[PDB]
């Protein structure tokens, strides 16, 4: 009884000092303060369990479960969105408005954190590939503009990438072809010029340029295919005039 | 009538074989496994009380 | 599931009374037979 | 208090016969952990007390037993509505303790109350089809009837997803002349389908007026019996010390079935016929005690007990002793619950022979149980026409038989058919009842009065 | 510690026992043969012998552990195979060369010949623990580790030290805690009973979908996480290969199987073709066996492990969802564990309840029932996690009023139906309304339903259809079918094509593939479409052999759709499928004129 | 010791308990004969011991009793053909030697032979529709299904012996890479039934490919129960020595369970349903536990019982428990015997749950399993089409009825007919069932995939 809610109580302590060390959850850190207060100073379990159980500490296990849950939930969801820096004020509204829902983990917002947790868990382990160099710039720019416009959101380039990211997770090793072109569909759907570019890295995406080149590379039969496609090689970005240019090409 | 009667006479031998055909199994086979269940299931107590 | 207690002396009416109409049948079906045969021959006649 | 051995959930002690009967006591294990028992039987030279939590960890010499010197008994207050509390010392269900003001026996030893006052108040839950059909007072024992495939919990949350807000129809229809107490008492039921319940009352707003009590289903059968007891002891004591109407709900009766069957297993009594103890009569009329009218009319109580068939038959121990006890019974539909219709029920063996007294004036028309006579026997009509009908065809079915065959189908899928928070008065469950009777014409009925009939069709 | 008195039968009496607990494992004799404690009178207890023995002398010596039976808890049992009383059979297969139980064995409680890859969390020295959270992890799969590392229930103190990352075993000692003076270290695996229930957080309501992978499963009423299902039947339905494909088809982070007594071809069959299948949920190298535990129990095996299988089960699900995964349990069946109960209580001497039968199976199902479900994950984490039983019940002599089908369909809130006329034309397990019944279709095709499916229209009239299928097929064979209408005949077919789309599960060609509620909701609103489009064409004026002949390929092409691999050009709708609506509204349209 | 009463088969006598449990102990009588026992129960002051041979005629005072002090084991040799012997652990008629050079334990666990993975065979008996409408291979267990009235001792002796002279053709056709051997124990069966079976046996075959296990009705049934044990440590110690197929026949399992199930009231346990013991399925399961691949991967052992319906019922635990332990089902019908089909075996209600591990992939062709369900769906609704055709005839019959009717008729009067020697095969039987199920039309044809269907169309 009272050694769950020590042990909630410590761990929604040692949760809400790796959630954020920097002192700037001003909002969700004053409704913890009753949690960090016996925090952060040292005290045993004897101490816990008897402040708890004499009516002056918080009690309630079913409320500490959901409100660990929800602390647990937006660390999970602050530390998912690395390397991209997300706002405070962005945390604290999206911490207060999946608080004030009846439940947490029934809307979308779970399963966005989990979609993303599962693409990034996905290539955490795996070799390096073009589904997962595609994959995996796609959840660093799903990762940026998640970061940048919060889950509060309901975007359609959000909804996109994480549905062209689920579809990629579906396929197979003998799907090459379906996803080169579900990259160059998904590169060829954006608005803007690049879709890589001020997100990741130019590395990656001379990797995947590198990638395109040599996968289209083999299929020309002729010296000026071969020169004009080898022409768009010496770039460091992936923009949507390279694959239309190789598409002419081959 | 002779087209009434030939027309009844076929539903009539229907219903006449399948009354007959349909009827008796299922009661005879419940009722015979009813009756063995209870006569085991009734044997059971007293045989549990005398021991 | 199914129930085992009161079963019997409800199938057996059931099953008397099929065994009764299956012999009002026959011999219905047997009258009507003999007067479809009648009715067959006076028909043609 | 050294235990000489152990054989299942009884427990054999060697010492004097220095307590009574009912004494509760403490039995320390080496594991550090106390548990509480009552003694279920005393001998001389012996004593035999059944765990109510557990029964692994006891030892023959190394652990010891000590008798708490009070007999088994739950603290009720003012206070227990309003919070989820236990009576069985456990920390999960919002504290072990309840901090009563009062301390009473749960077999009802300073008072009782009860089978000396008759119904005055007629009570409704919000069902068309229950309360047309059959007629409940307050302090009547009308029991639901459940069967082994059908959702029984479903129906069982839906009378306590019920409870709640049938009390404000209760007040404007002149029913109820007081405050109005809910009493949930679970044992021997998962905790899954009691999570769903619990969810349910909250959700619906009535668990301020509510009270839970939650009973697991690993522990002995000796607490699941014994908690309603002390759930019918807590709501005889709110309905005759505060003078309001308790209406309990016991569920289920399969569970305390099963926990008599499995009890009396190193004791000097025997089991019965079909592994039931013969004397399940007087525990299942122990809990029903507690239940009926109060002593100088103050209050009522109303208790309402979910038994589900796990063999489908009508002559079991549990519906048939339960069926002695209480005042007709309401058989459910298994074929009705598939069709997707709830809550399902036959008014073919259903009959309550009190329905008339218990009615009174103010709240009902005179003329319910007649047009309720001529539904059951146009529904027999319709099942009787639909079997005989089935085997040889449209050929022995009259013109009252299509009708009560229509009227069947269309009184099945009409009054029967409801949602699972909605309420309704007695006059629109009347008038719902005389404009579906109106499918058969008056040269064919005889089970009421041609003065009533002509006024009313 | 005590001395056998006397043998008779499978229960020895051991006298000089005054420590020894209720249900506690001990060995009796020189054989080392597993045993407990049912019952004890005065200095005598009696313990009851549930392997097999024939050379078991009178005045050997009892040796008792000090504790009750139970599993142990840690990283290692994925990939392996045990037995009930928490015996690796593998050990048993490679050094006593027999790939049963021998007459009396001894070895260990897990392999402790492999060593592991420990790996520490988010503590540190000085943080607060409790029992339950997660101290570390250990990799065992490709895709992510799935024995994670946690401390054992009714524990808490303090981590005065933490033992860093690397490779080590299961019986050296990397964690210590701190709490009231020098308490105890802690190791890798933690050991818990199988008579107690673990603790959880908090309950949770049951209304997630559950992917079961079957079309027929999920297209007539489909589980949720964590709840309770039972299907009964003779011998025949198919249970393994639900077992199988519900196992290999499903989506659950952890599979548990447990069995409770089968004819031994079954558990081999299920055991070699659970990691030579790949597993449709994005993973490989054994994807099958490595998420899976398989629990060896044969019909000749030991009562211990058979009765205690489903407590072993349900103790390592319950550690595998305190652990923070969702684990599906698998068992089949309850059967025979309710037969080695009524067998142990008919050898003890106890009175029974019904064909032997003891009064304790309600409860000994209650416990198992209610010790599973889906709830907040126990430890200072607060993880979700889901625990779904799924049991099949068989009678005892081949009636349904027993008390195990009884009470285990009146305890549980999901029944799956089985026909053993449908079994016949090889569409078992069959049924879609009048054996079966679920209390969360309604949650779950509203949750399900919100966004992607539009299952509940074409399920509502797919289960009236299908329930008024029975009163056309009695009709049509008790009066005939000159009585009935083309709109019973049309019922009648479309009854019997979604019946055999729909509970056939053994193909031609092939074995059948996993199949989402997207993909067999194309064919649940094609069969209604087809339904309704042939139900209203008769109205205008069409004959029913050119309705039918006018249908064609589209019933062999229904047929085939199952045999295919999912995800050929879309996930929620198929191309296969959109070609039914165009040719039966051209049917439909070239039928009324 | 001294035998202190005698109380139906179990002698009680009174002992000391330095005896172990199972060990063998010999009668001495006054009358010149020495009666084998084994002890099953031991005790301080008495014991209870179970004589296998003789029932009856055994004084108190007038008799003594031996301890051998050895366990209860049969010893098994690889010279059990061409010998002929009852099984009571020695030969009681003074026929061949039951020595041997290897002992195998009969508690159920000797070695622990079972196959530990799926197999992959096909299995040829001479049946078409047991082997294609039943998919049997190598270490499958199919018992088979007789009534009082139909022969199902001539049913099985005709099926033994087709099973005797099929595996040499499927031998020669590259089904099985070792010798075949054959494993014949009665039990509770007459002189001239097992010389008809000796006949038949010596006729189709010879008498040196099988084992000799008689047992006498005037024995007890302890002694009759003991056979199973020998027959099964000999058979897997003469499939696990010789890496050679072991085929048992099983006769008769009413009465195995009529000497388990006999012996249930005269002792101190409590029965289970129908008076049968409570242990009848681990004693059904010690046996059925025995079967499978052997170890090497070039041994097997094959189990196909003959089991008697006693009362001619489906709620006999016997038929519901071996059906159910068993990996197949063959049923037998008495109106296809009476209209004239030999041998008549119903594949309507015959079901098996390992149809996949039984169909053979390396042997044969892989449309025998779609083909088989095919036939089966076909001939289930050609059955139906039957009674349909009972139940009508020719008033609601439609085009599809006439058709499965004639599929029917054909494949029930074409496959189901065979004589008492011949032998069929599986390629015979896939070209056979195709011309029958060639009748049928495309549209009705939709089960089975368009590429296997349009080669055979």
């Amino acid at each position: 009884y009272h050694s769950q809610v020590v042990g909630k109580i410590g761990y929604i302590a040692r949760c809400m000092q790796t959630i954020d060390p920097e002192n700037n959850l001003k909002k969700i850190r004053e409704d913890y303060q009753d949690v960090l207060i016996w925090a952060e100073k040292n005290y045993r379990f004897e101490e816990i369990l008897e402040a708890s159980k004499s009516g002056k500490c918080p009690n309630d296990l079913d409320a500490l479960s959901r409100r660990s849950l929800i602390l647990l939930e937006l660390l999970r969801l602050v530390s998912s969105i690395s390397p991209f820096k997300m706002k405070l004020d962005l945390i604290e509204s999206q911490y207060e408005k999946m608080k004030q829902h009846v439940n947490l983990w029934k809307s979308d917002y779970h399963v966005k954190l989990n979609q993303l947790n599962q693409l990034t868990d996905y290539l955490k382990n795996a070799a390096p590939t073009p589904k997962n160099n595609f994959l995996r710039a796609m959840t660093s720019v799903l990762q940026m503009q998640i970061a940048q416009y919060g889950i509060t959101e309901d975007n359609e380039g959000i909804n996109q990438l994480f549905k062209l990211g689920l579809h990629l997770l579906a396929m197979a090793n003998e799907k090459i072809d379906e996803q080169y072109h579900l990259f160059k569909g998904y590169v060829k759907d954006q608005p803007e010029e690049s879709p890589f570019e001020g997100i990741l890295p130019a590395e990656d995406q001379k990797i995947l340029v590198k990638t395109m080149i040599d996968y289209a590379m083999p299929k020309l039969s002729s010296k000026v295919l071969q020169d004009k496609l080898s022409a768009l090689s010496s770039s460091d970005v992936l923009t949507k005039t390279l694959l239309d240019s190789i598409d002419r090409i081959v | 009538a002779f087209i009434i009667l030939d027309e009844v006479i076929k539903v009539t031998n229907r219903r006449v074989n399948a009354i007959e055909h349909v009827i008796i199994p299922r009661t005879e086979n419940t009722i015979a496994y009813i009756n063995s269940e209870l006569d085991e299931l009734d044997r059971e107590e007293f045989y549990r009380l005398k021991k | 599931v199914f129930p085992t207690r009161m079963t019997l002396g409800l199938m057996k009416t059931k099953l008397k009374g099929a065994n009764q109409g299956y012999s009002l049948l026959k011999r219905k079906s047997e009258a009507l037979t003999k007067r479809f045969r009648d009715i067959t021959k006076r028909i043609d006649d | 208090n050294t235990v000489s051995g152990v054989n299942g959930p009884l427990v054999i002690l060697e010492k004097v016969k220095f307590p009574r009967y009912n004494e509760i006591v403490n039995l320390t294990l080496p594991d550090g952990t106390v548990r509480q028992g009552q003694v279920l039987e005393i001998r001389g030279d012996r004593a035999i007390v059944q765990v109510f939590e557990g029964t692994s960890g006891i030892d023959v010499k190394k652990t010891t037993v000590e008798f708490t010197g009070e007999s088994l008994r739950i603290p009720v207050s003012e206070d227990m509505l309003g919070r989820i509390f236990d009576g069985s010392g456990r920390p999960i269900d919002n504290g072990p303790k309840v901090f009563a003001e009062d301390y009473l026996d749960i077999n009802g030893s300073p008072i009782n109350p009860y089978a000396r006052i008759y119904p005055e108040e007629m009570i409704s839950t919000g069902v068309s089809a229950i309360d047309t059909m059959n007629s409940i007072a307050r302090g009547q024992k009308i029991p639901i009837f459940s069967a082994s495939g059908l959702p029984h919990n479903e129906i069982a949350a839906q009378i306590c997803r019920q409870a709640g807000l049938v009390r404000p129809t209760k007040d404007v229809h002149d029913g109820h002349e007081e405050n109005f107490s809910i009493v949930f008492a679970a044992m021997g039921v998962n905790l899954e389908t009691a999570r769903f319940f619990k969810q349910d009352f909250e959700e619906n707003g009535s668990l301020e007026r509510t009270s839970l009590f939650l009973n697991l289903a690993n522990d002995p059968t000796i607490e699941r019996i014994i908690t309603p007891r002390l759930a019918l002891t807590t709501a005889e004591y709110l309905a005759y010390q505060t003078e309001r109407h308790v209406l309990t709900i016991l569920t289920d009766m399969s569970s305390y079935a099963d926990a008599l069957r499995e009890v009396s297993a190193a004791r000097e009594e025997v089991p019965g016929r079909r592994g039931y103890p013969g004397y399940m009569y007087t525990d299942l009329s122990t809990i029903y005690e507690r239940a009926g009218r109060v002593e100088g009319r103050n209050g009522s109580i109303t208790q309402i007990p979910i038994l589900t068939m796990p063999n489908d038959d009508i002559t079991h121990p549990i519906p048939d002793l339960t069926g002695y006890i209480t005042e007709g019974q309401i058989f459910v539909d298994r074929q009705l619950h598939n069709k997707g219709i709830y809550p399902p029920i036959n008014v073919l063996p259903s009959l309550s022979r009190l329905m008339k007294s218990a009615i009174g004036e103010g709240m009902t028309r005179k003329d319910h149980g007649d047009v309720s006579n001529q539904l059951y026997a146009k529904y027999a009509i319709g099942k009787d026409a639909a079997a005989m009908k089935a085997v040889v065809g449209e050929e022995a079915l009259s013109i009252e038989d299509k009708l009560s065959l229509e009227f069947l189908e269309k009184f099945e899928k009409t009054f029967i058919t409801q949602g699972a928070y909605e309420d309704r008065t007695v006059f629109e469950s009347l008038d719902q009842a005389w404009s579906l009777l109106r499918i058969y014409p008056k040269e064919m009925l005889n089970r009421i009065s041609p003065k009533i009939l002509d006024e009313f069709y | 510690y005590g001395a056998i008195y006397s043998v008779s039968g499978p229960v020895v009496i051991a006298e000089n026992m005054i420590g020894c607990a209720m249900y506690e494992l001990v060995k009796v004799g020189h054989d080392n043969l597993v045993g407990e404690v049912i019952r004890i009178d005065g200095d005598k207890a009696t313990i009851q012998v549930y392997e097999e023995t024939a050379g078991l002398t009178v005045g050997d010596p009892v040796l008792r552990t000090g504790k009750p039976l139970s599993v142990e808890l840690g990283p290692g049992l994925m990939e392996t195979i045990y037995d009930g009383i928490q015996r690796p059979l593998k050990a048993i297969k490679e050094e006593s060369q027999s790939i049963y139980i021998p007459r009396g064995i001894d070895t260990p409680a897990l392999d402790r010949t492999i060593k592991w890859q420990f790996t520490p969390g988010k503590f540190q020295v000085g943080d607060h623990i409790s029992g339950g959270d997660i101290y570390g992890s250990v990799f065992e799969n490709s895709l992510i580790s799935s024995h994670k590392i946690l401390l054992p229930p009714r524990s808490r103190g303090t981590i005065t030290w933490i033992a860093p990352a690397g490779e080590y075993t299961l019986d050296e000692k990397i964690l210590e805690v701190e709490f009231d003076g020098k308490k105890s270290d802690f190791t890798l695996y933690h050991t818990w009973p199988v008579r107690v229930p673990r603790p959880v957080t908090e309950k949770l309501s049951a209304d997630y979908p559950l992917l079961t992978g079957q079309r027929v499963l999920d297209a007539l009423f489909p589980c949720v996480q964590g709840g309770t299902t039972c299907i009964p039947g003779a011998f025949g339905c198919g249970k393994t290969v639900i077992s199988q494909s519900l196992s290999k088809y499903s989506n659950s982070d952890a599979i548990i199987y447990v069995g409770c007594g089968e004819r031994g071809n079954e558990m081999a069959e299920v055991l070699m073709e659970f990691p030579e299948l790949y597993t449709e949920m994005s993973g490989t190298k054994e994807p099958i066996m490595k998420r899976t535990t398989l629990v060896a129990n044969t019909s000749n095996m030991p009562v211990a492990a058979r009765e205690a299988s489903i407590y072993t089960g349900i103790t390592l699900a319950e550690y595998f969802r305190d652990q923070g995964k969702n684990v599906s349990m698998i068992a089949d069946s309850s059967s025979r564990w309710a037969e080695a109960l009524r067998e142990i209580s008919g050898r003890l001497g106890e009175m029974p309840a019904d064909q032997g039968f003891p009064a304790y199976l309600g409860a000994k199902l209650a416990s198992f029932y209610e010790r599973a479900g889906k709830a907040v994950a126990l430890g200072s984490p607060d993880r979700t996690g889901s625990v779904s039983i799924v049991a099949a019940v068989s009678p005892a002599g081949g009636d349904f009023s027993d008390p195990v089908t009884t009470a285990t369909l009146g305890i549980t809130q999901v029944f799956w139906g089985l026909d053993k006329k449908l079994a016949q034309r090889k569409h078992f397990p069959s049924i879609n309304t009048s054996v079966s019944y679920s209390k969360y279709t309604n949650v779950l095709n509203k949750f399900y339903d919100s966004n992607y499916p539009e299952f509940p229209v074409l399920r509502d009239r797919m289960k009236e259809i299908l329930s008024n299928a029975e009163e056309l097929e009695q009709v049509v064979q008790l009066v005939g079918k000159s009585a009935l209408s083309d709109s019973d005949k049309i019922t009648l077919d479309v009854a019997t094509l979604i019946k055999e789309d729909f509970l056939q599960q053994n193909g031609y060609s092939t074995y059948d593939a996993f199949c989402p509620i997207w993909k067999t909701f194309d064919m649940m609103r094609a069969f209604i479409s087809y339904h309704d489009e042939a139900q209203k064409a008769v109205a205008n004026g069409a004959n029913w052999s050119k309705l039918a002949d006018s249908t064609g390929d589209v019933k062999h092409a229904v047929s085939s759709s199952k045999f295919f691999e999912p995800s050929r050009g879309e996930k929620e709708v198929h191309g296969e499928f959109e070609k039914l609506l165009s040719t039966m509204q051209e049917r439909f349209a070239e039928s009324t004129d």
